[PDB]
C-alpha cells in the first residue's frame, strides 16, 4: 500500500503485483507519487526507505530527487 | 553456449537517454544470447520454421542458417519521462525487459 | 496422459522428466562427433515420423522410461 | 548485407519428411539472413529492447550483442501427408513460411 | 478472384468455394484412381501455382512406387483433371 | 494524422522520399570508422528524437516539409 499522486481515495492507492512505493522531489516541490513496477530490477526498490542513493541526473540542473521503498506508505517523507 | 536470459544493465546516460528520463537511472534489462542447436528445446518456444531452418543447416551450412536466440515475450517497466517540461508518469512502458527467450 | 521418460539433454533440468511421448534423437554434424539426446515431448509429432537422414534420425515412445537404453542409427 | 528476407527452398525428402507429406514434395520458406545496424528500420518492427541492445553495442561490443534478423511474422502452408494409413489433407499447416523479417 | 475448385473427401454438393487466393488441387494414384480435391493456400509458393491447367511436372515421390499424382493451377474448377510433363 | 514527406538517404530507402509523421536525421558511429548519415521516415519510437546526444548516436526530429534534408549532426568526443 503507498501513497496516490497521478494525474483509491485522496492520495493513497494499493499497489498489487509485487509493485513498490516510489515518491518523485525537486530539491522541495512534491511531483508524483504511486506504484512502481518491480520488474526491471532496481537495486534501489526493495529499500524499507525512500533513500536517494542514487546521483540524481544532470536533467532539470540536478533538481529531481527519487527514491523508491518496499514498505507500505514509505513514500510519504525521503 | 545455449539459448540463454544473459543479464544486462543499461545506464541511461550511457546512451543519452537520461535527458527526458528521470527515473529510474537504469534497469536490469535482458539479453538473449546462445547457440540454437538441434534438437530445439521446447522450453525455447520453437517454430516450425526454425525447426526446419536447423535441419538444413545440419545438411549444408551453406544453404541456410541456424536459428537465432531472441527475446520472445518482453515486460514493461515503469519510468518517469518528460513530455513538453511536465513529468509524465508511465506504469506500463512496453517492451523494456526480456523474460523468455527463445529460437526463432 | 503424462509418462515420465529419461533425461540426457544438456538442456536438462533433472535425470527423469514428464510429458506426453519421450523423444531420442540422433544429431551428428559433418565431420563432427554423433551427440544422442533424451527428453520428453509436449509438442510438435510431426517429427517422430521422420526417415532417419544421414545427420539427423527422430525416435519418439509413448512408454514409462522407454527411452532410458534406446540407441539409433542414421543413413550413410 | 542487411536484413532481408532471402529464400531458403525445403526439400522434403533431403530432411526426412517426405515419408509422411505426400505433397508438396517442397515449399518455399524464407529465411532471414542479414545484420541488423542501426538504425533498425521501422519495416523490421523493432522492439523497445531490441533498440536499446543495438545502441550498447555501439558503445561496447563486448557488453551487449547486435540485434539479430529472425523472422516476424509466420503464415502457413497446405499439406498432404499420412495419418494411420489414410491421406489426410491439412489446409493450415502452421508457422511454415514467413512473410516478414525483422530484427529481436 | 475467390477461386472455386471441385471437392473430394461452404461445401455443397461436390464444390468448395476457395477464398483468398488459395488455388485447385487435386490428388491421384496410378488406374487412375481420384483420392482427394478442394483447395490448395498459395503461401506454399512452390511459385505461387498461378498456373492454367493441372501439370504434374515433378516427378511423384518415391513412395508407394511413384503413383500418387498431384497438381495445382489457378484457374477455377482445374483440379478436375490433371496432365503430365 | 497529418503526414509529412521527408528525404530517403538510408541503405533501407525504396525512393528518394519517403512520407511519414516526423522526418529522421541519424549519425551512427562510435569507434573504428567514419560517421555515417542516414535520412528517413519516423512513424513509430519517438522517444529516440529527444536523447541527449552521444559519442556514437545523434537524434534530430522536425514536422515540416522536407525538414530534414540538410540538417548536419555531430557526434560527441
Amino acid at each position: 500500500l503507498c501513497a496516490f499522486k497521478d494525474p483509491h481515495e485522496n492520495g493513497t492507492i494499493l499497489c498489487s503485483k509485487g509493485s513498490t512505493c516510489y515518491g518523485l522531489w525537486e530539491k522541495i516541490n512534491l511531483v508524483k507519487q504511486g506504484c512502481w513496477s518491480h520488474i526491471g530490477d532496481p537495486q534501489e526498490c526493495h529499500y524499507e526507505e525512500c533513500v536517494v542513493t542514487t546521483t540524481p541526473p544532470s536533467i532539470q540542473n540536478g533538481t529531481y530527487r527519487f527514491c523508491c521503498c518496499s514498505t507500505d506508505l514509505c513514500n510519504v517523507n525521503f | 553456449n545455449y539459448c540463454k536470459r544473459t543479464p544486462l544493465y543499461i545506464d541511461f546516460k550511457e546512451i543519452g537517454w537520461d535527458s527526458w528520463i528521470i527515473a529510474p537511472p537504469g534497469y536490469e534489462a535482458y539479453e538473449c544470447r546462445g547457440v540454437c542447436n538441434y534438437p530445439l528445446a521446447e522450453h525455447l518456444t520453437p517454430t516450425k520454421h526454425a525447426i526446419i531452418q536447423a535441419l538444413v543447416h545440419l545438411k549444408n551450412s551453406q544453404k541456410a542458417s541456424k536459428a537465432c536466440c531472441v527475446p520472445t515475450k518482453l515486460e514493461p517497466i515503469s519510468i518517469l519521462y518528460l513530455d513538453k517540461g511536465v513529468v509524465t508518469y508511465k506504469f506500463k512502458y512496453e517492451g523494456m525487459a526480456v523474460s523468455e527467450c527463445g529460437c526463432r | 496422459p503424462l509418462v515420465t521418460c529419461t533425461c540426457e539433454s544438456p538442456h536438462c533440468k533433472g535425470p527423469t522428466c514428464r510429458g506426453a511421448w519421450c523423444t531420442v534423437v540422433l544429431v551428428r554434424e559433418e565431420g563432427r562427433h554423433p551427440q544422442e539426446h533424451r527428453g520428453c515431448g509436449n509438442l510438435h509429432r510431426e517429427l517422430c515420423r521422420g526417415r532417419p537422414t544421414e545427420f539427423v534420425n527422430h525416435y519418439c515412445c509413448d512408454s514409462h522410461l522407454c527411452n532410458h537404453n534406446v540407441s539409433l542409427v542414421l543413413e550413410a
